[PDB]
């Protein structure tokens, strides 16, 4: 039975599921993002005050790995949580029609910023579009850091490179990746707060995008 | 945009704005009429819709005169205006000739009024269909009339959301010259066949007229005996 | 958008909205007329469409007076309005002169009414073609008339979906001065030739008039003898 | 853009511009009416809005004559124009027949004026709903009437922002044939049930009429006894 | 879009919609006229187009009165309406003054009617050109008149698809004051010179008038003697 | 584009073009009126704007008759036309009944004129607000009236750029039944409270009327005594 | 015979074929996707708790290969199933006309999201467009993983690289590819649910995009 | 003579040429595509059940080459056949005009999907556009496979690579290329069926895109 | 409670937060940008007057690193500050509607130039779009410099390259990176001034993008 299928879908992803996410985002999530920001800034200070020798090419700093893993874990949760909100909207997009789409427009509007959050802000995709990647650092931050660093580690270790700038670059990779987390976290906060607002102002139409009073017809 | 103006044909020779007016009619609750032995009847479902409404007031069957009635489906306000036109038009004929020899002509005048509103820019069509039933000097008559101004005479027909259910049921079960009580039963059955099952038919409106008489409206308790 | 307004010419000097009105005519069922020995006839296919309709009522051949008839194809409501205009226009001429000397002028008045609606913004054209056939002081006449207000006199012609089938068949088989029964047979054949094979022609309408007589409408049983 | 012109139907048979007119009505403050034992009453909330306004002047209940009153909700200037129309229309009937036998017909004339403004391009609809209540030869009457020209007779109803709160409350608590004072209390309760809690109902307007009498407007101090 | 409205000039001072009306004229079959010794004549090709048409009926040369005739090319219905205007206009002048002294003024009245329809929005131009030829008190006259309301008097001219072929041929071969039979021959030659070779000229229409006489229409057999 | 036509409702039931007319009013200089002990007054700021202007001429307070005055704010030419309407309308009432019993009805007639221009396409609203103050048989009256045709009666109110400053000030400081001189002082204070500080109030217009008298316009020197 | 050809096409791919797919998607498929998500999250935990040495460059973890092969098998089925729905719609796209296209618009609307599912979500194409690849991982996941890993394996095995970060990267490849399957499966679920809804609300017009009542013509 | 030149063109590529192609596509072609699909799926099973050693880098599996050559031969025929239909339409695109283009629009509409079939579905082009290549595998499938495989063969054979994942990748190349043929064939079938429908519903206007009744002019 | 959630968001990022940023930008920030420009121009003179030998490939010039680190620190602050303004606007974007969007348009207009400042002018993103990177130098300037330089350092140091132009290029890297900071700082100044203007002219609508006087309704 077709109505029953639709009904099962909608019963299992209700407005409470999406509200649950928004409540968490307003409380726990923005706090965690804040903490990651402070972890990252603190690590950036440590590195700024360091002089790097060949010793630094022989160990991967665990402070930086920790900050990066912590950010990847947050981005992971926000993505899974975003997809709950998307499911709640997408499964209520009504029958396609050339009119009575004022609510449908609200639905596509909010789905669009949640897509921008996942694709663009979280950098979740395998390959970014011709829009580029506007976020300072993506989901796969740890991987980006370890690739950038290992290339420079190789050249330094080997007879190692005698490039004075290559040594300073190893340090700059450490510095910049903590900077990128500070920046990325602010950016993510703005976006999360924007979606909190967009959802709470629009939720009624997100769930019921049409109501048609046939008082006029008998 | 072959779609936005009553005066624009599509390249296939369609008037979509008239066809859209016709969708308005589908939102109305089902009504039907059928000829029977020396008579004709109307039954209308009423989307009953709150105990705070006055029932014995606002209702879909309307007498045009003592010998001719109409049911409508679609936009209510449009319907009202058209029933008033029907009534005035009927009296004009009666004053001119002393009587209404052929109900077809009353219906045509209403249909013409409707066709006008599908040809001159500056107006929209009426979103209404009507069934007209009565006795005239030809005999018992049953017409419908839609937003386009299209007319047809029937042995039985329906208008409203449940039109197709009620019409295919009557295509199967209908017989000419039934006695009144069997006609009504057949009608109630047909109407029921158009409801979502697990949905009960509440008391509908029923009116009938037989040759040499005036219309009678069945009262609620007479109707229940068929439910 | 050289396409959306009756008053706009395309750069090639076309009025597409008028041409679209003409497509409305193609959705009607086929009808035809032919002159024969001292007479003229009309045959109309009727898309018969449910046993619940009243057959002996709504039908495409309409008498304009006792000596002149019309068939129409296209939008039904439009057709009705134009047939009424034809009837009133005929009586105006009769009152002014005492008789209708040349049927061509009646047709011109209807064609002029139609041409108007292809020149002033604020209206759409009528989506109708008509064939007119009758006897006048010149003799037996046969005209058609389309949404543009274009008129032609014919020995034989058709209108509706099957126009081209029926016209090429008559271009091949048609002869002048047939007796009536042979003319009718030829007509039935031509009409049949326009159907999808494995599709039976049901009872059509037939009307004829011969010099010094009034029109007669063939009844169903007289028609079947040709099927 | 099925959305921008009173004369355009949507492909589903909707008139969105009429439906938007209806949203104008929702921005008005709530008013209600109910029938009670041998009578009918009206209560209107007044969005009181500054001590610099003259209160005893501009107010939502308006007498149409001594036996018929109206409350409106929506665009104020539109409402004024419609109330004047109602008044003139009432007097036209009184002059023609000597009295106003059925209030329904007054309401219909107002509703027809409103329906017109939903069918001819060049005008917008009135952004107003009205409740009419009074005594006539049938008895105590209570109608509403919306921007579409749609009419209904009620035992109790409301219009304005708090419509739905007030209607569901009355669907629960309403009983027929209450004495007047109980009717008024029930009404005040219903109205209160539609406010944002931590929001106090200030003095509303109340008017009542009972069979064989003229309307009376409650003065502020009589009203406070119910607050 | 300097292209879509009769009332819009292009930046170069053009009225393209009028120019498009003019393209409608090019789709008509060629007709021509020329002055000869004490007279003027008209020849019209007829796109003959089926044996089922009545030939002796619908045809392009039309008498305006006994001394003045016209041929048209372009939209047929438009042409008909303009020929009727020409006829009525002619009789109005005759009733006012007793006669038609200068054919130029009849033409001007028709040309003015046409110019109007190129200046007021809400109408389209007539897609027709006309040639007028007759005898008046000045002598034998030959005018043409186009959708713009432009008039010119000629010794010889043409209208329709083959205009340019027929006009350059006449620019070469034409001589003033030919006898009638030589004029007709020259005409038939000119007309033939506009056909696709390997395309035979079928029987055209020919009408002539000489000073102190009425118009005569050549019958088919008289025409064939020139083919 | 729910924004471009007086006849289009937005989906929320708004008439933005009317709301925009209301922004025109905000560009006018502030004026205000208040009721006091047995009387009512008007004060208007005048954006004085060059020594080459004639001051004692063009000015915002205008007598409608000896007992009723108006100030306007917004488009000047619109205001002039509305003041003339007010004057003529006043005299029509005086001729019909011999006097002007209730100033409210004059104001309603002006407000109705304005509401019309918010409902029929083909016109724009008046970009004006008016305050009307006078004595009638009810007592001293003070109304305003805006582009929408909305009316309210006040104890004190203002129009123009400084409306909100002047209204909140009066909401704080206003008291009923002040003697005239204290009323004027309160008014001058209120008006001053709406200026950009370091901006001096130049001589405004002041007019007053008290029960049993005609209006008096304060001359400049009487006004300065309050500056 | 031309009608017969059209009729054969339509008789072989009926609305039951497309409904069959939608019923499966609603039941089995979303469950399978869920399981794959849980398999992947579990593997991610195992790896997060590991310290990697050169030993790990010498064997390809079979737990991860299993999760990836299991996802590729689901994606394979969903693609073949999607193409059934496309065939059902595409063969009922009616005669091309400039009007009477309200149903046609519904057809193109639903075909568009099924294309987005196959090209974009499933990453089925040989090369992605300038839109990029917004899905975290494509159909050819196993291939992506093995290429990424074998490059790092080579550098580590050879004298192998002495890069400390290169070793940690091998681990991050293992971690990230399991993360990518968790993320990709949530994303695929939203999309599959969206299509379930779109189809069940629109199917009548998908099959009969036009019905033209010539009550008006005689 | 100009009319004669147009006439020769149109005489040599008539509506029967295009109908011939559509008949073939409805019968033979879809059956062949089906067979290729089943050949490919069978090969995929064989490979899924195999353990690969260095022995597999020393021979190119002939079962896989056969399937790929068989697909390339079908794609080749469909392309040549598609170009017949294009020629039949393209040479009847009428005189350019700003109006009377209802039929012309049908012509461009159908040409567009046949272009999509050739460029996009068959991957026939030398370089794909910024749309990407949405088909799972192109015309030049054999070439793609051999390049992919030979690179991995080289690294394995040489001292060969000791990468365990590189060995499994050789196997995944064989697996994936058979998968890609299963997927590509379903996709190609949908498209071929879509064109069958589009042509049979639109052919009259494809051949005669204009007919202009001058009943109205005399 | 939903209103309470929206209210907390808006209470914590008020118009004073955004004004605070704009006041700083008008005073301190433009001064700091100026100083950086003068630092960079001075360093550019020193380099222009130098002849480079192999000695220069053996040390990274600390004057240039200092200028670059100083610019990166400014860019960092401007980004964090820009995001405050964005949050202030974004969380006051009202309920989505097809009308009453005159203020909404002001909001999107100013958000757009703040996005252009962060993405485009500051070069904050991980990968720039098909718009390119119109700024002469991005946030990650130090990194860009050290990579460019170390490549050339390697080739020169090793037997080092005998390329005369390679040696001059090392110098041109030093020169050009100081040029790029002069140019980037002017560019950033224009943009910051533009945002100061845009904000101060539009702030009322940024905060209250709608006000709806129901004087007309009763």
């Amino acid at each position: 039975k077709r109505a029953a299928l639709i009904q099962n879908l909608r019963d299992s992803y209700t407005e409470t599921s999406s509200f649950a996410v928004i409540e968490e985002w307003a409380a726990g999530t923005l706090q965690e993002i804040e903490g990651i920001a402070k972890a990252a800034a603190e690590a950036h200070g440590v590195i700024r005050n360091s002089t790097y020798g060949r010793a630094q090419a022989e160990k991967s700093p665990e402070q930086l790995l920790g900050v990066l893993q912590r950010y990847q874990d947050l981005c992971h949760n926000v993505y899974c949580q975003a997809e709950t909100i998307r499911t709640v909207i997408a499964i209520r997009i009504p029958e396609h029609k050339e009119a009575d789409n004022l609510g449908v427009a609200v639905q596509h509007a909010v789905l669009k910023i949640i897509d921008e959050l996942e694709i663009k802000t979280l950098g979740s995709g395998e390959k970014s579009g011709s829009g580029g990647a506007p976020t300072p650092i993506g989901m796969y931050a740890l991987r980006e850091y370890l690739s950038a660093r290992s290339t420079v580690e190789d050249k330094l270790l080997g007879g190692g490179s005698q490039s004075p700038s290559l040594l300073l670059e190893l340090r700059q990779i450490d510095a910049d990746f903590m900077l990128k987390v500070e920046l990325a976290t602010t950016h993510l906060s703005t976006m999360v707060r924007a979606v909190i607002n967009a959802y709470l102002l629009n939720w009624k139409k997100l769930i019921q995008p049409r109501t048609g009073t046939d008082h006029m017809y008998s | 945009a072959y779609d936005r103006a009553i005066t624009v044909f599509s390249p296939d020779g369609r008037l979509f704005q008239v066809e859209y007016a016709r969708e308005a009619v589908k939102k109305g609750s089902t009504a039907l009429g059928m000829k029977f032995a020396n008579g004709v009847l109307l039954i209308s479902d009423k989307k009953v819709r709150s105990r705070l409404i006055e029932q014995n007031s606002i209702e879909k069957i309307q007498l045009i005169d003592d010998y001719v009635a109409a049911v409508t489906s679609g936009l209510v306000a449009d319907a009202r205006v058209l029933v008033d036109f029907a009534r005035i038009s009927a009296q004009q004929e009666k004053v001119t000739y002393g009587s209404l020899v052929n109900i077809e002509n009353l219906v045509k005048r209403v249909a013409d009024q409707m066709q006008q509103y599908t040809q001159y820019g500056g107006v929209r069509p009426y979103g209404v269909s009507l069934i007209f039933a009565g006795i005239d000097q030809i005999g018992p008559r049953l017409f419908d009339c839609d937003p386009a101004g299209t007319i047809n005479e029937y042995k039985a027909t329906a208008i409203g959301s449940g039109k197709d259910a009620v019409v295919s049921f009557l295509e199967r079960e209908y017989k000419e010259n039934l006695p009144e009580k069997e006609a009504v039963t057949l009608g109630i059955k047909a109407l029921k066949s158009s409801l979502e099952e697990g949905e009960e038919l509440k008391a509908p409106e029923i009116a009938s007229i037989t040759v040499g008489n005036k219309y009678r409206i069945y009262d609620q308790e007479e109707v229940k005996k068929f439910l």
